[PDB]
């Protein structure tokens, strides 16, 4: 049910999404171990993800959460990076596959810093890096993140020691 | 497995590194929509 619509570089949408990517890079405490050494990205393509079924599922839940939270979905746009991205765009997110305990427990993780999500594209801690060169800092191989619409509702505030 | 009772998500907020932004966790796939697929390379600094 999923179609991917290629956006052109002069589209305002291409440009606002790239700017969110680029501007939310930070330095990481591992010196680039997991995700590599970089200050910015080379954006190769941005596709809009269109699936009627996943969109309706989303807005149905959004409305439920909103009514539970003084008409406030608390909707954000956030990054997700993992090796599950190809499965996710076709099937939607699935909490059953999201069973590994992270810093904040099991579940589906998103980030405000694109560079944080970049740490996970090849696996936990960057896994063994790219499939072709085994290089967590590969500057050749293509990577993929999702920029996602996320309903937070009433979000539990967990301060972390990081 | 589940959001804390009476919550719909978790906000994980760095308290030491003041330059690090938040991370978030949800427990139901229907509470996110993957809107943009971004294909990219990291760039080697000069
Ligand atoms: C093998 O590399 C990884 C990379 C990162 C992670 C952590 C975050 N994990 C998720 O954010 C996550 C995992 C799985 C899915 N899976 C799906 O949504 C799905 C739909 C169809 C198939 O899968 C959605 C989200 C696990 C918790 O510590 C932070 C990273 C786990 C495995
Ligand atoms: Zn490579």
């Amino acid at each position: 049910g999923t179609i991917l619509i290629d956006l052109s570089p002069d589209d305002k949408e291409f440009q606002s999404v790239e700017e969110e990517m680029q501007s939310t890079v930070r330095e990481h405490r591992d010196g680039g171990h997991a995700g590599g050494i970089f200050n910015r990205y080379n954006i190769l393509k941005i596709q809009k993800v269109c699936n009627k079924k996943l969109w309706e599922r989303y807005t149905h839940r959004r409305k439920e959460v909103s009514e539970e939270n003084h008409n406030h979905a608390n909707e954000r746009m956030l990054f997700h990076g993992s090796p599950f991205v190809n499965a996710i765009i076709h099937k939607g997110f699935d909490e059953r596959h999201a069973y590994i305990g992270g810093m904040f427990g099991a579940g589906i993780y998103f980030a405000e810093n694109s560079s944080k999500s970049n740490q996970y594209v090849y696996g936990i801690g960057g896994g063994t890096g790219c499939p072709v060169h085994k290089d967590r800092s590969c500057y050749i191989c293509h990577r993929q993140l999702l920029f996602c619409r996320v309903t937070l509702g009433k979000s539990f505030l967990q301060f972390s020691a990081m | 497995a589940h959001s804390p009772p009476g919550h719909h998500s978790v906000t994980g907020r760095p308290s030491v590194n003041g330059l690090a932004l938040a991370e978030y966790v949800i427990y139901r796939g229907e509470q996110a929509y993957p809107e943009y697929l971004i294909t990219y390379q990291i760039m080697r600094p000069e």
